[PDB]
């Protein structure tokens, strides 16, 4: 992209390296959510994405991580503070790739998010949509199939590394 | 001879449901939150005189997923609806609950217990009468339970099978 940063995860599986994930992150359309995340990955406000957990995932439906805080699923932080508002609503889940934000319902943005393994059009002006998968869905299609119905994962998948590409 | 019974465990958000659960599975409790998705146990107990193979469906607080939520309630055949003394909007939800079991099992008369989970907690928000006034509005069992001493645990469930088991008598 011209206008939009390139974020990459290194994901690991019990400490192992799987593969690179890179994401192009919407800041044209979507500013403030794009650069919490994109911080959060290079972690230049001393917190960040690295070392944290895709605690929960579901096959057919998503891989959700970012809970840097509590470590249980129920954490996280922005740059902006521990939450922040619903941007917009601009962008859509509409397949595989799709980077959205995790929120505990109206207004409650923090670090979690998820990438959609499949179209999730009912969470359409409920989570904002905020990037996409750019290189290494294969990856995250690996990452999947160490979930469950119940999002427990057989193994941790952690990002063992982040960072802004380009 | 035994008997099943299909128990769901409903309640808003953190009230307790899987802490409950838990403790009358496993017999402890951890201080610790773990959002549920759905899991389900299974329990052989003796109630009044009758063994009985518990079936408990642990579901999660959260309202979206309607046609999930309308399945859950058709198969099961008694409901425990849980509340927490220091969350007034979780009391404030369970006429919720109450209307949907009716309506997707298509009767006023469905197997239910009132659960006031967190009794051990200094930060009361729902009064004990309020929750008796309701739960005799209802027609239906009210029990105050803490999942962190166990107190209550085994009544609010072994209620909930002798209330399902008046429901078959008629
Ligand atoms: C009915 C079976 N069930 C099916 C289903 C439906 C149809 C068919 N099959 C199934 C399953 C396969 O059958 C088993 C789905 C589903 C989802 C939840 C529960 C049961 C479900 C669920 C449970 C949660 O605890 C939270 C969420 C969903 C939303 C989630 N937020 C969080 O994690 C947040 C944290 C993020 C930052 C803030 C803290 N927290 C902990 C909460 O919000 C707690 N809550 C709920 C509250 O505070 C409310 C009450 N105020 C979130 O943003 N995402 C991103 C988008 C996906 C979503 N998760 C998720 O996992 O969808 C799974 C799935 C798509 C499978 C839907
Ligand atoms: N002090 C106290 N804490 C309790 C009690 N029951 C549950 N908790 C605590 O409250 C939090 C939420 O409990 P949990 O059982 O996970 O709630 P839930 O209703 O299953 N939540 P969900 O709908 O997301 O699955 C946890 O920290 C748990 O330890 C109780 O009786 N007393
Ligand atoms: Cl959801
Ligand atoms: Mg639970």
């Amino acid at each position: 992209s011209m206008v939009n940063p390139t974020v990459f995860f290194d994901i690991a599986v019990d400490g192992e390296p799987l593969g690179r994930v890179s994401f192009e992150l919407f800041a044209d359309k979507v500013p403030k959510t794009a650069e919490n995340f994109r911080a959060l990955s290079t972690g230049e406000k001393g917190f960040g994405y690295k070392g944290s957990c895709f605690h929960r995932i579901i096959p057919g439906f998503m891989c959700q991580g970012g809970d840097f805080t509590r470590h249980n699923g129920t954490g996280g932080k922005s740059i902006y503070g521990e939450k922040f508002e619903d941007e917009n609503f601009i962008l859509k889940h509409t397949g595989p790739g799709i980077l959205s934000m995790a929120n505990a319902g109206p207004n409650t943005n923090g670090s979690q998010f998820f990438i959609c393994t499949a179209k999730t059009e009912w969470l359409d002006g409920k989570h904002v949509v905020f990037g996409k998968v750019k290189e290494g869905m294969n990856i995250v299609e690996a990452m999947e199939r160490f979930g469950s119905r119940n999002g427990k994962t057989s193994k941790k998948i952690t990002i063992a590394d982040c960072g802004q590409l380009e | 001879s035994m008997t099943e019974y299909k128990l769901v465990v409903v309640g808003a958000d953190g009230v307790g449901k899987s802490a409950l659960t838990i403790q009358l599975i496993q017999n402890h409790f951890v201080d610790e939150y773990d959002p549920t998705i759905e899991d389900s146990y299974r329990k052989q107990v003796v109630i009044d005189g009758e063994t009985c193979l518990l079936d408990i469906l642990d579901t999660a607080g959260q309202e979206e997923y309607s046609a999930m939520r309308d399945q859950y309630m058709r198969t099961g055949e008694g409901f425990l609806c849980v509340f927490a003394i220091n969350n007034t909007k979780s009391f404030e939800d369970i006429h919720h609950y109450r209307e949907q079991i009716k309506r997707v099992k298509d009767s006023e008369d469905v197997p239910m217990v009132l659960v006031g989970n967190k009794c051990d907690l200094p930060s009361r928000t729902v009064d004990t009468k309020q929750a008796q006034d309701l739960a005799r509005s209802y027609g239906i069992p009210f029990i105050e339970t803490s999942a962190k001493t166990r107190q209550g645990v085994d009544d609010a469930f072994y209620t909930l099978v002798r209330e399902i088991r008046k429901h078959k008598e008629k």
